[PDB]
């Protein structure tokens, strides 16, 4: 028996200042323990 | 005071990984845009609350 886990998912939601401040931005990855984001 | 805040991922929840299904969807238009918004405006007030 094999157990199917569906591939991870989430929210992204943008952190910004203003744009009128800079063109920078972060970056979160709503639930997600990112070891696997570069990975993808 | 508050409750638990919940984002549904609208698309994903009416067909997951299907764009068979996301491209149908797209043809209803607004709703899985103001279901999201909806949802992200309560989860917000719960934070003011
Ligand atoms: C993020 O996920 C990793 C698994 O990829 C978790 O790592 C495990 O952590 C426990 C406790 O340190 C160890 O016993 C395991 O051997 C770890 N596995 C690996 C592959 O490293 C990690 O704890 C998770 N962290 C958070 C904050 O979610
Ligand atoms: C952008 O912010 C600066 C102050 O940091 C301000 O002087 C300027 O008026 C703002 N931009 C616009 C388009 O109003």
């Amino acid at each position: 028996i094999l157990d199917i886990t569906p591939c991870s998912f989430g929210g992204v939601s943008v952190i910004t200042p203003g744009t009128n401040t800079s063109n920078q931005v972060a970056v979160l990855y709503q639930g997600v323990n990112c070891t696997e984001v570069p990975v993808a | 005071v508050s409750m638990t805040k919940t984002s549904v991922d609208c698309t994903m929840y009416i067909c997951g990984d299907s764009t068979e299904c996301s491209n149908l969807l797209l043809q209803y238009g607004s709703f899985c845009t103001q279901l999201n918004r909806a949802l992200t405006g309560i989860a917000v007030e719960q934070d003011k609350n």
